Parts: structure tokens; C-alpha cells; sequence
């Protein structure tokens, strides 16, 4: 599936200011910018580190280096529920409690049924047997963008597009 | 050992079966208002109203958030009370009538207790044992899981569901772990290694939690008490689920949403079930919004819509204005700032100046409540400033007073300390006459 | 839930001749007026025409939210009522119109009849297979009674449901077909060999005898905005409780008016109107005028009731002057119920309503005393005064308010009047409109 | 250290005594004695940490010394104490209420303290093996780490081992264990190695392998603000709104909570309370709203002292439509103590000026600085602060070391103050654009 | 060939080594008191000591001021940041103007750093690599016409090479410092494989494997404030598509500014950066709100704020934001107190003459000398910039009856063709029905 739209672009945009070359800065400055100046590289900026460090109860302190440096959708897959220690001050707030306290617990328990009132009103309105009245007029991919003369460009689409993690 | 501006007060003052007397509870005089807001006080703790507005209103420096203090106080931290200023409804998340739902939900609280069989401490042992004819094309049929726990003063083997060794390996249970079992759900959940188990590794992350005290099934008598702002909190955002929206949201920024009726009518519905099946109950508390000549015409329309609902609090509100313009209104001149359709809803107490000599009881009590020391002419020369100029700035030159006489090593206050103070530190009459004689901008 | 202003009212108190008694149903007087409500009550019942505007006009304390709390009261239930005020529909993530529109189609109930099937018995077997990360669930389920025996198949939410509240192969369990719903009756069996891990109080039931699948139809109410919500985004239903929907395309409405159409047309469903009451109508900008004066013709559009207590006041966006603050567009084609003022007899017996509502006993001199109080003053202070006095009587130890409580709740808590003159007699001591003050009394 | 010469550098704390007397001329601050007594009291104020939510106003004509005054206050009372200072205009948000910019900036000005203990093992790792199990539930490990001086044997435990597993150790790089806290770290490769794998990569960086005693034992002092708090509670990953400011109308349920859990920590002994000064520089610009949550927020338990500066007159409060003294309304002047700062003569200016040219690195002669006296006597101080720096440019480009007369006459010439620009705008006012658009571009006819 | 655009006759202010300005040097006509002004501020500037030095330059419109202000950014050189601003620039829907005239502040101090390129490229003739399911080191020979070089590489350079699927053949880029691995394709050597082939073919590189390169990053502090505080969080060297979510610009708080200044600091110590501060411009000052101009006495005052160069055409105007503060050029009066005032004077005729030559000069036109009075008594009679502006009109008029002089005919056309404000104004009043 394509989209019927096409966006040509010379190769010489894509050749000269996103991939880098000999004549070009792309990686200097993207290192520059991400690993050599920034603020939560432990091998500059220590007491930063063990400051969020205390902060946060994280038990790495190149965890804060690293989320900086992920994109948003990859952090949301990649997290899991690590422990913290103790000793810090990010403790829990009651209703978060609650919420992890309302996990597996059954029917006819007063703190579950407080916390499923969307699920009881999915029940009892029968929902899960109604039907589907709209549907979109017309569904489309995404505009394909072509840089004519570059195999480059068509992994790098092809990895966007179709990411696989 | 931190004053601020209040905390001198402790209740109102009120002796049951009778009125206020004058110096009780940190308040002098203010006696009609003190028992005007202990009859308030006894209807909330009625527990029966709703939507019951008082509008108390005066000069300032009068103390109707003394009074609203003291009624906080009077009932009790039990008791909810949500101390709002008229500026905090202006959100640019959401709308100002969301905002004043809100805080009006915020003051709803409620009392749930529960009961919990529980199994914790250290785990001695952990054998899942098999079958006596295991199935075929897989491996360790589990026919029930035997758990060792220990705790003080005794221990006991438990033979639990054969479906909880997957939590137990999903959720990284060793031998020496102290976990926490809970009854009709399952769910186990380690807390950390136990203290004797401290000394075998030279470098490690996990805390070592203590050996749990007790025994080790017990049945604890819990009491929650929530408002009803967290309950439709937690029924907005659903519950920790295994999608990317859920984490999305979880990992960006909490931004407010307008909560629906619907959403506000299930969780009344299902909290007036369960107060009706006896074990929950409804505390309602005050709302207290200050400055509420700021508030405009809109929230005003808002107030007087959802001051006759079911499940209102009682709303104190205090301005010191007169007869002014309400806000977001051009030629509408109403008392205090408040407009004449929520006038008509609200009994109207009056809080009235005071004289010299409770200027200065006031005065001597901000500076016992300070631990401070002031002579009597000391005293007798901050009453007369007090009367003269402003209650306030006599009672927030206590201490630069105390200063000035610690950098002179002495402890108490003289005549001396006051002048070098008034000296130094202007008020605003001073300020304004200044102002006005002098013309370098 | 707890003791409101209009806690005291349970219908309109009308015959079936809509003719008003003078007291009944917590209502009194205003004849005029409740019977032109259960005019109104008895078109929207008959639900044949669409789309009329009802103006309730009338002085502050007289009774105008009270009778459109009466006309809900009268509704029943299942018909949506939407009660809404004037300040709601100035949102920031939402126009006016899209508001506006949402309160309208919240006012429009789809009743939809629904063919599900009953499952209750004795759960003899579970199979439950899980691939290894848990996401593929599916398995068997043998449940009997005293005469069959099934073995049905079961998917991810029904194994999901079963894992909820656990089912242990011998409970008796009621499962809905069509809405997923699984209600453990009680235990049964009552195994010997119980695990020593949960709180095994189960009830005990019996086995139930006859047909274990028995047919039901089943009738529920879900207004047009649900449907919207529901169809506009795929977590629709979690956007129904946070009222995160900002500003649903026409294409969607749309089509969903075509789709309830449709069901009339099969049969599956039917259109129940209701009422859109818009509580403080002044206070509604001239686009949300505009915006109404359209959408009161157009045939999915609820028996719309408006209420105001403005005179000749200022239209809201506009710096003109009109009747009730609304202009001529929409009181051309408004229907406008005119609520007039209180004698001493009513403000009598509505004083004696609201005191046995609060469950308050006043003498006969007290309740003349608030009578006249509230005959010089308004009625809400006289009202308002009752659980006052009702504090101050319970705080001497005696079950009856008597004269000398009304006293002292008079003297204590001020009405507008001497708070005015109060106002007036001190200008110096209050912030006055130019912001000058005198703290000092000397 | 990123500083250059601003325009108060010159100041290092109030100059005063023991007896919270001011001295005419010392710690960078001339003149103004009872300012600076006044900030002196307001200084202990600070420094007792008993009294709080106090609202000064440090009100005077432009150009006195108000925000000098706060500069000498915030750099008398030393680190670890929070010291906000923002304007007025600060608070006028579009992703955060009024209310919320104000109570956001109450909160980062009162702080806890925490000391923890810290037994630091930092080092090069010299090999690290994996001891895959056959059972696999359990690892266990000998950690070989060094020094440039000693190498030690340590035992590892299964946290370890799948916590080293993650930002992964390749036998050379330097890490950092604590022992109680079980902090990991990897602050890079080592220089040992730099020549060995040809070619650096993205997530790598070189240090130097660290020397003296491997295990060592540091006391580091933290002081966290309210506000940190907030937004660290506020989310899951709160640290990122902390530095991007994205934190959007946190809810007072977790402030109360956070308020509650900061007082048991104060009973408890985790933690002491820090009070510190939040300075609203340039108060007048501020909302009626923001003054009476101004008014009513300084009554908290939890509040810092608040000192207040502007410069206006009787003049109109914004967000309403009539004067008021200083630009604040009364009830917000009730609850406030004035210090009011009086102007200069010929001498405390021609000490200011003297001060700021050795502030500078500017020399001037006594006529150069008699001149330059007499312009900040006619016209305003900061005009010839400004005249001195850029005399010194002209006696540079006409290879001079020191400033002359003749140096600042010509800079008097170049740049012009107020009154001779308005005086040459209204002689030729055709030649401007005026308040109705009116402009004469040609200059024939 | 060459665009002129209202400008680029200003090379400079074209003064001599002791600061006199002459009277046409640079491309500046006249103005002498504000050019040798400028110049004083241009090596206060380059004295690189004092923070946050605030100059007014103030006028008759079309009297040079903009012209001043590219005069001292070309004086200072591409070296020197300088930010260029308008006073409408300030006011953003997404971020509050306080902010923006804050990230425009630190978008005036630049640094200096010295970094090193070295780039590996060659077809690929050996890629083996070593494990202890963990890979260890990797062996990878590069080839190129000079000859070959064969390199050790950490895991990371594989994890980066199986993103781009490279194989034995495929000609690739290796940058040395940073680890940036791109594929230009495969070799010509394997172009015959198969006679149709998805792959592209890329000729072996001449040069040598090993290039080395010094190279000058000159970044800003602005630039390490916005990588520092992504919101939603980094990103690939190579993304064709945004984030799914749309980051908007943040009230960066001074924390992280403050965490920015430590780090610059610290690498300022070590030698590798130099600190390079700037000018910050902002153009017509008088529509800057009162809020904006109360936020600029507070960020007048920091410790790292750059030289500040205002520019208003106003007289005595209300301040914006206001309602009868009534200030000189719109500007409020203790922000007048802070800066220094460079007046800029209006010209006569032999000057704007002058201007007239010089622009015909710079536009490639032969203006005859009847002509060029011509134009001046019109620049006098109308507008300096309406004579400056009908040039070009007259060089196509000259061009299309097949000229290269300006004739006192074409610029008679060209009046009568175009028209001032002054005329249309009298036509604007004797006319009936919108003009
Ligand atoms: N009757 C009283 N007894 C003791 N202290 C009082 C009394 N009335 C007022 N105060 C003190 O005066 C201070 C200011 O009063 P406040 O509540 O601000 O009055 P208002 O709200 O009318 O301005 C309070 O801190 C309170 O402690
Ligand atoms: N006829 C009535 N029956 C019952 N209660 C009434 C009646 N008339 C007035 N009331 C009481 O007086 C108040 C009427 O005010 P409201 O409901 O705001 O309507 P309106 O704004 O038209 O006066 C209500 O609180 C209600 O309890
Ligand atoms: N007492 C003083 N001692 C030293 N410098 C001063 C003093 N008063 C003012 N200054 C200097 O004068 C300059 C302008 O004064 P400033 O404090 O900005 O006035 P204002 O407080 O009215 O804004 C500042 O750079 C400050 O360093
Ligand atoms: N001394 C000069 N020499 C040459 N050209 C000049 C001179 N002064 C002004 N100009 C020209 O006149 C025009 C003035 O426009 P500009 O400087 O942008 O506006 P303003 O003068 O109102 O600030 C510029 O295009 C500039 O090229």
C-alpha cells in the first residue's frame, strides 16, 4: 500500500543536511549536543546525578542520561517496573495506592467495585453487543516520501514505517 | 517552632451548652461571629445539610480567616476542608466551572473500613509440588504450591492455589525473601530480603527490609478516608492497564479534564450503595473560598447552580469589600462583591474592628505565641501604634522588634526597640504621605 | 443523597386532569405555572413534536428551578434529563456550539432492545489455556445443573472474567451472554480439601434445576452523545468518563443519525426525547443564541427549557439591552411561562414544607415568626434560617424550635438588607470601588 | 563561574557589623544606612528560620538601589539557602495559571536539608565474568576492581549482576558502587584503553582512571526544594518537567501530602527545613488575583519571607481601574513593612562610580571622576556607570591607559541621556512618528 | 548572479584605526557622531568583558538605523553571534514572551569549541566478528583505490552496521569520534552479480582510508538549552518522520540554565571552549508590551546577558500595554535609564545624491547626471526610499527600449508608473468610493 501522493525530494537536501559526509557536521554537533554537553552525563555533571539520584530513588544513576536520550514511544516500550530504594522522596500519593491495590481483587470487595465504575457501567449498559454506526469516508496511508537514486532513503523510510520493536 | 501568621488560634472558644467568652482558644472578642461560626460548626457536624452557604464579611484585619481556621480546627483533620482563594478557579487547563466542581468534590470526604486476612513474612521454603499423573508435552505439572512463611513469635506452611507459582516467578520470589499475601486475590508481592540475610554479598541493590512482627495470618481492621475528588481521579484515568495510551499518558504531563456528570453520578450511585450496604459513610466538610469578590459573574451563575445539589458541602466564603461592582460586570453595584441572586442563598455574619484594648491582648498574644518578651510601656507604646496605624503591621513588627533587642544581647523588648523599628521598617501611611511629597517618581 | 433546596419536590402535584392541587407533591401554588408544566410534562411524554423552547420567566425565589426539578421528578425515569447551567458552556478545549450540541444530544435517548441468553450452573471442569507470555487465552468450560450438561468455548474475556472473582470448579456462577457479566452465586460443592489461602465464606446455593440456557431480551437507554463518543475514537467509552472529546466532526454525527434511523426502521431500537434545561439562560453569549435558534430545528432536538430571573437586562456579547437578556430570534420562537410572587399563606406552608423535610419541628408562633421574616425579607433567608435555629435549639437541650431561636438566629446571621444598610453606615472600614480603605480606627 | 561583569557585581553581602550596623563604604555597598539596617533585620529574619510568611516592600525612586539591596541580602546569606528572584512579568504564563506561576515560585523558595552517607567504590573493573548457572535462578559473581595504587576482590550479588548486565561493563571501564545504596554508575572507558577498540562510538566517553584509596567515605549535603518535591511526585518521570518546566498545574492533593510527609521527615529527623526569600523584583506588574493570592498565600506554615520591589508612585493597579500606592492594593500594603530607599548626593554617587570603575578594570583621573560625578548629580547614576565603560573603550582606541576628561566628553557627546534626547524630540518632532502615525518623511517641500 | 536586497552596500562602518568615521567609506554616506558611536560600542563588544550593555539608536524613519545595526554585526564578523529581531517576534502562541526574550538573550552567546574529524570510508573486504552470544570485537578491513586499512571496533559499531545491513562489498562511512555509520552502497566490483539488483552501486572512493580534519563547532548557549530540554526526548541522527507527538517549546526553567552555565564552565577551564558573547538586536523596540520591557530590566542585569542594540522611529508615544504613560520613542523611562542613546540624523540633498549613486552603483545600473538630480529632488520632495526603491523600475524600462543609461524619460515614467504615499494619500481624500 502506497499513497497516491508522492513527495520528490532532490537527493542533495538528504545527501548534504541529514546524512552526514566529509564536508558536513551532522554527527560532530549531534555528539556535541547530546553526549558532550549534556547536563546528565555522569562524567561531567556527578552531583546532578546523585542529586536526581536521591531525588527519584533510582538506583542507576545513568538512568537519567538515558531517558533523556530515548524517544517517548521507545521509553513507553522499553520501561519496566524496576525497584527504587527507600530512601528518597518520591514515595507514593494515596490514590496511586489504591489504584495498585485495586489489581486482581474480586467482585463484592468495596475498595474494587469503588475504583471498576467504568467496567460496571460497560456491563450494565451492554455495551460489548452494540453496534458500530461510523465508519471514516476514506482511510489512507501516509504520504510516501521518494528521493529518486538513493537505496539509503528507502531503508531509512522503511525502518520508520515499519520499526519493528 | 514555626509561627505564621496564625496558628495562636485553637478553635473557636466555644464551652458547650452556652456562648463564647472573651479571651479563649487564641481569639479575643469577636464574640457574635465566634458563635455564629460555632452554630455553623454544630451543622456540619449535624451531617445532614448540603450546599449550605455563610458569607462572612467585614474590614480587614478583622479575622474571618481566623474564623475559618478556628471552624477547621473545631471540627477536627478528620473532617475534610479544602482553604481556597477566589484567584486559583483562572486555569488555563480547564474551565473555571471544572475547577469549581472540583474543589467542590474535594470537600466531600469519605470513611470506608475494611477487612484483610493476611499471610507475610520471610519465605523458609518455596516446592511446587507436581501430580500424580502428570500430563503429557509439558513439564512440572504443578499440583498445589507449598509455601514456608516465618515471622515473629511463629511460623507456618501454607499449600496455596497451584496458579500462583506464575506470579511467584513473575514476580521474583526467592528463599529468605519477605512477601506480602493477601487472601482472595492472590497477588504476591515481595518487599525485600529480610535483615538476616544482609551479610553474603559485599555489593548489592535491594534494601533489606526487617523481619515482620506478629503473627504471620492476622486480620487487620483498616480505615480509609478518601474524598469524593479521588475517587472520580482514580475512575477518570482508568487503571494501570498494558497498552501505549495508558503509558503515554502515564509518562507525560497530568493535564486536568473536564470530569463528566455521568462519571460523578456512577460514583455517587456506587458510594450510596455501599453506604446503604453499611460499611462506608459520608463526612462532608467546608469549602472555604477566600477573597471572593475576585471570582466573576460566570462562577458566581456556576455557585448558585450547584449550591442546591445533592452532594454539596458547606461553602464559607469572606470579602472585605462594600458596595463594589462584581467582577465581569459593568454598572452591577452589589454588597461585598457577591451579586444579589447568591446574596439571597447565604446568611450573612458580621465581623466587626476592635478596640484598643483588644488591639493589644492581640498583640501580647502574637508575641507569647513568638516566645517573645515585651515590656509592659513596650506593650502599652505597640497598642497605640496598632490603634493608630494598622492591627497587622504592629503585630509583623514583633519581630524585627525581638531582633533588635537580641543584637543588643537582651531578651526582652523596650521603648527603644520599637522606635529604632518604626524607624526603620515604614507603614503604609508613611509610605503613601512620602509618596505623595515627594515628586522623583 | 442528603437534604438539598428542592430536596422536598417529587413531581408537579397535578391530577389527570392536569389541574394543580394547591399542596401536594411538595409543590404548592403557582397554579398558572405548574399547570402550563404539566402541559409541557404531557407534550414531552407524548414525544411527537421536536425541538420547542420553554422560557421560565420570573423574579429571584419564586420557584422556577424548583418547578423544572418538579417536571424531572414527573419525567420518571429512563427519559434523559439534562440540567445544566449558563457558565458550562465556555470551555476551553470545546466551542460553544460543540457544547452546545453536546448538550443538546445528550437530552435524546436511544432505546435499544437487546436478545441475550442466561447461563446459571454448577461449574464442573475449567480448561484454561495461556500461551507463555499470557496474551492468547482461550479454553473450555463444563458447567451442568440438575438435568443438563455443556461444554462450551470460551475466549479472552470470558477467561478474563473467570480469573476475576475465581471460580474454583463447583461454584454456581450467572453468566450474561451479551454483556460479559459473570455473578458468582455461592459454592456448592463445599470442597474438603480447601487451599488455606483465601477467605473461603462463600455462600452456599444450590444447584439450580431446568434449563441451563434460557433466553432474555433485555431493554437499555443510551443517549446520542454516548453513541458519538463511543464512535468517534477507538477509546471512546474511557473519553465518555474524562470528557476528553474535543470537538467531534459532523461526518460522525452524521452517519450515527443515519444509523439510529435505521434501527427505528428495523425495529431494534426506539428514539426517546427528554428535556435540555438550561438553568441562568442570560448567561449565554449571542453565539450560543445563534447557535440555539438552529439547532431547536432540527429533528433530533430535545424539549428545551430555559430559566432567567434578568429583567430588561444586557445581552451577554452584544452592548444592547433586551427582554430577559435574550434576544427577539430566540423569544420568537421561545414559549414563555410566566412565575409570579408569594402571599403569606404560601411562604407559610413552604416554610412548613421545608421544616418537616428537614425533619425540624417549629411551634406555631416560630413559624409565624419566619413567615413574617420572610415576608419583609426574601424567602431562601427565612428558609435558610430553619436548620439555623434547629442548631441553636438542639444546643439547649430541647426538641422544639421556639420563638427565642428564630431570635437569635435573626440577630447572628444577617440578611441583604441590614447587611446593607451595615455596608452603608461604615463605608470606611470596606474596599470600596476605588480601592480606599481605613484600616486605623484612630 | 560563567559571569561577567553585570551590572551589581561589585556587591558581596550588606556591609555591616556585628551590631547590624552599616559601615558608610564596605562589602561593595555605599550609603543607604537604614536600607541596610533594615535588610539586616530582614537578613536575620531569614537566618533564625522562625518566623515566616513575611511581606517586605523595598519601595524608592529608579536608580537608589532596591534590587542592589536584594543583591546584597541574597549574597549575605550564602549557599544552601533558597533564594528566588524573579520579576514581575515572570508569572504571566500560557501553560500555568497565575495562581499556579505563584505558588510554583513560593515553593521553590523554602527547601529541606538531607545528608546521607556515601561509601564510595570507584575504579577501574579489571575483568568481570558471568557465571551462567545451570539453573539460571541465581548469579553470583567476584568483582575484580582497581586503583591506579591498589586492586580488591569483591563478592557480587544477583542485583549486581543484572544491574551490571544493564549499562554493561566491558573489563576496563571506570564505575562507581556505593556500598548501604547499591548505586551503580559507568563514567566511561578509561584512558588505559583509548588506543584499543579504533574507533569511539555514541554512548561512550573517556576518563581517567582514579587513584588513592578505592573505598572511600563522603558526607554530600542535598537541599531540595518544596517545588522539586512537587514535581518529582508529580509524575513518573518528574525530573524532566523539573529541568524543561513542563510540570502543568500540579494538584494541591499531593502538596498537601508532600506538606505532611516533609513534617513527619522534620519530627522524624530525616530532614530539616531550609526557609529561604523569594524576591519579586518589579512587583507592580502583577493582577489584582495574583495580589490577593498573594495576600492570602502568605499565611501558610510553609511560606518563605517575601521581599517586594518597585518604583511607582500613586499609580494604577493592573487588572483594575483605579491608583493605588506603589502600585499595590491596601489590603496587600497592610500586611507589609516598607524600607524605603532614600537618593544620593555628589559624594555616595562619586563613591558608587569609583567602586563600579574598579569593578571594572577602568582607570580614571580625579577630574575625570569629578566630571562624571556631576553628570550623575545632573542626570542619573546609571548614565554615567554606563559613560565610564564606554570612556574606557575611547581611551583604549586612542592608546591610553587612563580614562581623561576629554574621554568622557566625548562619550557625553556620542551617547545621549534622557533629557537631551527628549529635548532634541520634541525640537524636532515633525521628523518622528507620534502616538497618531503622523510622520514628515521628506525633508524638503 | 548577485541579489541586492535594500542593503549589502553596508561592508562595514569604514572607520580608521583611531575610530573617525569618514564620509563615505563602507558604503556610508554621512552620519558621522553615530558611526564613530557604534564603533566605540563594536569594540566594547569586542573587549568581551562587560554583560548585558543596553544602547538605543533613535530617529526619523529611513534615516539608517538598521544600516547601523548591520554595520556593527559586519564589523564584528560571522565569528561574533548576532541575533536579529523584530519586536513583534517576542509575542508566540506557544510559549509565554518572557521565555522567547529569554531563549533570545542566550541565543547572543556563542562558544567556540575545536573538535577533530576523522572519517573511515572504503569498500567493505572483511567484516569477522569475535564473541566472549555477546560479541567482543569486531574486525572490519575498509578498501579504497590508496589501499586498504583494517580496524578493531566495539559492539556498538555492529549494533549500528546490522542497522544498516552492511555486508562484504557494500562501500560505507565510519566517523571515528562520534560512531556514525552510513552505507553509501555497494561496490561496482559486485555490480554484475546479478544482471537486475535492488541495490545501488557506488563507485571505490579515491582517496585515502583515513582522512583527518580540524574543524570549528561554533554553537550557542540556546542550542545546549534546547538539546538539554527535549520534553518528549531525543532522537536518531536519521529520522525522515517527527515524533507522533508534537513537541512545543517550554518555560525552561532557570535550573537547567543554571546546569548549562556549570557544564560551559567547566569545559571554558579545560581549554575546550571559548566563550564568545554577542549582540541581541531587536528592531522597532516600541511595540515591545510593558510586561516585556519590565522582564527586560530584570535580564538586563544578569551575569552572562549580551549586548543589547534597540531601534525605534517613535517620538513621544504611549508605551504599548499602557494607557498614558507617555515616554520618549515608546520606550519606558527606567528602561531609558539603562541604556545609552545614539541619535541618528536625517540627510540633505547631496547625501541622499549620494546614497542614490551608490545604490545604482551596487544594482549594476549607469544612471545618467541629469538623471541623478532628478532622483534626489524627488528623494527630497518624497521619501529617501521611495528614490531608492525606483531604480529598478528604471533599469527595466531603460533595458526594454534596449538601453544601459537611465534617461530623464525613463525616470519620468517610472514616477508616473509608481507612486509615493505622499500621492496617493491625494488621492485617497479627493476620491468617492475607496479610492
Ligand atoms: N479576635 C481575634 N483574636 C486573636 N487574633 C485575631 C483576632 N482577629 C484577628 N486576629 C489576628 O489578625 C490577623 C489578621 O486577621 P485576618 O484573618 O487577616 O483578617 P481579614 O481576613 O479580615 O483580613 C490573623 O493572623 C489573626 O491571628
Ligand atoms: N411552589 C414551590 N414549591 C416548592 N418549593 C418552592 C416553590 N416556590 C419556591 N420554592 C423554593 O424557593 C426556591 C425557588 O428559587 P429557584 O428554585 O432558584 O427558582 P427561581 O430562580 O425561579 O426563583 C427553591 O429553593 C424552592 O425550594
Ligand atoms: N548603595 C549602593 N551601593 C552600591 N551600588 C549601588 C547602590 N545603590 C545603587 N547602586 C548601583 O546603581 C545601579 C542602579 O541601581 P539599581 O539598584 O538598579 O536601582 P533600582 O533599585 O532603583 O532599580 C546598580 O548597578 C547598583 O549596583
Ligand atoms: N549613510 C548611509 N549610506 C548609505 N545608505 C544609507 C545610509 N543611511 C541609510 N541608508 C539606506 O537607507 C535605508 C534606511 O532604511 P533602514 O535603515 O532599514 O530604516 P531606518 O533608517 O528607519 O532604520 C537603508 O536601506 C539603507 O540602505
Amino acid at each position: 500500500s502506497r499513497n497516491p501522493i508522492k513527495y520528490s525530494l532532490p537527493r542533495l537536501i538528504y545527501e548534504d543536511l541529514i546524512l552526514p559526509n566529509y564536508n558536513n557536521d551532522v554527527d560532530i554537533a549531534n555528539k556535541l549536543k547530546n553526549v558532550k554537553f549534556n547536563i546528565f552525563n555522569p562524567s561531567t555533571n556527578y552531583e546532578l546525578c546523585l542529586f536526581l539520584s536521591k531525588l527519584t530513588g533510582e538506583p542507576s544513576l545513568n538512568e537519567f542520561f538515558r531517558v533523556s536520550t530515548t524517544p517517548l514511544l521507545k521509553r513507553v516500550i522499553e520501561r519496566t517496573n524496576g525497584p527504587k530504594n527507600t530512601d528518597s522522596l518520591s514515595f507514593k500519593t494515596i490514590t496511586q495506592e489504591l489504584l495498585e491495590v485495586t489489581r486482581n481483587a474480586p467482585s463484592e470487595g468495596v475498595m474494587a467495585s469503588l475504583l471498576n465504575v467504568e467496567k460496571h457501567a460497560y456491563e450494565r449498559e451492554y455495551l460489548n453487543c452494540i453496534q458500530r454506526g461510523y465508519h471514516p469516508n476514506v482511510s489512507a496511508p501516509p504520504v510516501t516520501i521518494e528521493v529518486l537514486g538513493s537505496s539509503h532513503v528507502t531503508n531509512s523510510i522503511n525502518n520508520e514505517l515499519f520499526d519493528p520493536l | 517552632t514555626r509561627t505564621a501568621a496564625h496558628t495562636h488560634i485553637k478553635g473557636l472558644g466555644l464551652d458547650e451548652s452556652g456562648v463564647a467568652k472573651r479571651v479563649e482558644g487564641g481569639f479575643v472578642g469577636q464574640i457574635e461571629a465566634r458563635e455564629a461560626c460555632g452554630v455553623i460548626v454544630d451543622l456540619i457536624k449535624a451531617k445532614k445539610m448540603s450546599g449550605r452557604a455563610i458569607l462572612l464579611a467585614g474590614g480587614p484585619s478583622t479575622g474571618k480567616t481566623a474564623l475559618a481556621l478556628a471552624i477547621s480546627q473545631e471540627l477536627g483533620p478528620k473532617v475534610p476542608f479544602c482553604p481556597l482563594v477566589g484567584s486559583e478557579l483562572y486555569s488555563v487547563e480547564v474551565k473555571k466551572t471544572e475547577t469549581l466542581m472540583e474543589n467542590f468534590r474535594r470537600a466531600i470526604g469519605l470513611r470506608i473500613k475494611e477487612t484483610k486476612e493476611v499471610y507475610e513474612g520471610e519465605v523458609t521454603e518455596l516446592t511446587p509440588e507436581d501430580a500424580e499423573n502428570p500430563l503429557g508435552g509439558y513439564g512440572k505439572t504443578i499440583s498445589h504450591v507449598i509455601v514456608g512463611l516465618k515471622s515473629a513469635k511463629g511460623t507456618k506452611t501454607l499449600r496455596l492455589d497451584p496458579t500462583i507459582y506464575e506470579s511467584i516467578q513473575r514476580e521474583k520470589v526467592s528463599i529468605g525473601d519477605v512477601i506480602y499475601i493477601e487472601a482472595n486475590t492472590g497477588a504476591v508481592k515481595r518487599v525485600g530480603r529480610s535483615d538476616a540475610y544482609a551479610t553474603e554479598f559485599d555489593l548489592e541493590t535491594e534494601e533489606y527490609v526487617p523481619l515482620p512482627k506478629g503473627e504471620v495470618h492476622k486480620k487487620k481492621e483498616i480505615v480509609q478516608d478518601v474524598t469524593l475528588h479521588d475517587l472520580d481521579v482514580a475512575n477518570a484515568r482508568p487503571q494501570g492497564g498494558q497498552d501505549v495510551i495508558s503509558m503515554m499518558g502515564q509518562l507525560l504531563k497530568p493535564k486536568k479534564t473536564e470530569i463528566t456528570e455521568k462519571l460523578r453520578q456512577e460514583v455517587n450511585k456506587v458510594v450510596a450503595k455501599y453506604i446503604d450496604q453499611g460499611v462506608a459513610e459520608l463526612i462532608p466538610g467546608v469549602l472555604f473560598i477566600d477573597e471572593v469578590n475576585m471570582l466573576d459573574i460566570e462562577i458566581f451563575t456556576y455557585l448558585n447552580k450547584a449550591l442546591e445539589s445533592n452532594i454539596a458541602p458547606v461553602v464559607v466564603l469572606a470579602s472585605n469589600r462594600g458596595m463594589t461592582t462584581v467582577r465581569g460586570t459593568e454598572d452591577v453595584i452589589s454588597p461585598h462583591g457577591v451579586p444579589p441572586d447568591l446574596i439571597d442563598r447565604l446568611l450573612i455574619v458580621r465581623t466587626l474592628p476592635y478596640d484598643k484594648d483588644e488591639i493589644r491582648t492581640i498583640i501580647e498574644r502574637r508575641a507569647t505565641v513568638e516566645r517573645l518578651q515585651v515590656e509592659s510601656s513596650a506593650l502599652d507604646l505597640l497598642a497605640t501604634m496598632g490603634t493608630e496605624t494598622s492591627l497587622r503591621y504592629a503585630l509583623q513588627l514583633l519581630a524585627p522588634c525581638g531582633i533588635l533587642a537580641q543584637t543588643s544581647n537582651r531578651k526582652e523588648i523596650v521603648v527603644n526597640d520599637v522606635n529604632e523599628a518604626k524607624l526603620l521598617f515604614l507603614d503604609a501611611k508613611r509610605s503613601t504621605k512620602i509618596l505623595e511629597t515627594s515628586a522623583n517618581y | 443523597s442528603l437534604i438539598a433546596a428542592h430536596s422536598h419536590i417529587t413531581g408537579l402535584g397535578l391530577d389527570e386532569n392536569l389541574q394543580p392541587r394547591p399542596t401536594s407533591e411538595g409543590m404548592v401554588g403557582q397554579l398558572q405555572a405548574r399547570r402550563a408544566a404539566g402541559v409541557i410534562l404531557k407534550m414531552v411524554q407524548n414525544g411527537t413534536i421536536a425541538g420547542r423552547a420553554v422560557l421560565v420567566a420570573g423574579p429571584p425565589s419564586t420557584g422556577k428551578t424548583a418547578l423544572a426539578m418538579g417536571v424531572s421528578q414527573s419525567l420518571g425515569k429512563d427519559v434523559p434529563f439534562t440540567a445544566i447551567a449558563g457558565s458550562e458552556i465556555f470551555s476551553l478545549e470545546l466551542s460553544k456550539t460543540e457544547a452546545l450540541t453536546q448538550a443538546f444530544r445528550k437530552s435524546i435517548g436511544i432505546k435499544i432492545k437487546e436478545e441475550t441468553e442466561l447461563i446459571e450452573g454448577e461449574v464442573v471442569e475449567i480448561q484454561i489455556d495461556r500461551s507463555i507470555t499470557g496474551g492468547h487465552k482461550q479454553g473450555k468450560l463444563t458447567i451442568k445443573t440438575t438435568d443438563m450438561e455443556t461444554i462450551y468455548e470460551l475466549g479472552n474475556k470470558m477467561i478474563d472474567g473467570l480469573t476475576k472473582e475465581k471460580v474454583l470448579a463447583g461454584d454456581v456462577i450467572s453468566i450474561d451472554k451479551a454483556s460479559g457479566k459473570i455473578t458468582k452465586l455461592g459454592r456448592s460443592f463445599a470442597r474438603s480439601r480447601d487451599y488455606d489461602a483465601m477467605g473461603a465464606d462463600t455462600r452456599f446455593v444450590q444447584c439450580p434445576e431446568g434449563e441451563l440456557q434460557k433466553r432474555k431480551t433485555v431493554v437499555h437507554t443510551v443517549s446520542l452523545h454516548e453513541i458519538d463518543v463511543i464512535n468517534s475514537r477507538t477509546q471512546g467509552f474511557l473519553a465518555l468518563f474524562t470528557g476528553d472529546t474535543g470537538e467531534i466532526r459532523s461526518e460522525v454525527r452524521d452517519q450515527i443519525n443515519t444509523k439510529v434511523a435505521e434501527w427505528k426502521e428495523e425495529g431494534k431500537a426506539e428514539i426517546v426525547p427528554g428535556v435540555l434545561f438550561i438553568d441562568e439562560v442570560h448567561m449565554l453569549d449571542i453565539e450560543c443564541f445563534s447557535f440555539i435558534n438552529r439547532a431547536l430545528e432540527d429533528e433530533f432536538a430535545p424539549i428545551v427549557m430555559m430559566a432567567t430571573n434578568r429583567g430588561v437586562s444586557k445581552t451577554r456579547g452584544t452592548n444592547y439591552k433586551s427582554p430577559h437578556g435574550l434576544p427577539l430570534d430566540l423569544l420568537d420562537r421561545s414559549i414563555i411561562i410566566t412565575t409570579k410572587s408569594y402571599n403569606e399563606q404560601e411562604i407559610k406552608t413552604i416554610l412548613s414544607i421545608r421544616a418537616q423535610e428537614e425533619e425540624v419541628e417549629l411551634s406555631s408562633d416560630a413559624l409565624d415568626l419566619l413567615t413574617k421574616t420572610g415576608v419583609e425579607t426574601s424567602l431562601r433567608y427565612s428558609s435558610n434560617l430553619i436548620s439555623v435555629a434547629q442548631q441553636i435549639a438542639m444546643k439547649r437541650k430541647n426538641n422544639t424550635v421556639e420563638v427565642e431561636d428564630v431570635k437569635r438566629a435573626y440577630l447572628l446571621f444577617l440578611d441583604s438588607a441590614r447587611s446593607v444598610k451595615y455596608v452603608q453606615e461604615n463605608e470606611s472600614q470596606y474596599i470600596d470601588d476605588q480601592g480606599n480603605v481605613q484600616i486605623s480606627i484612630a
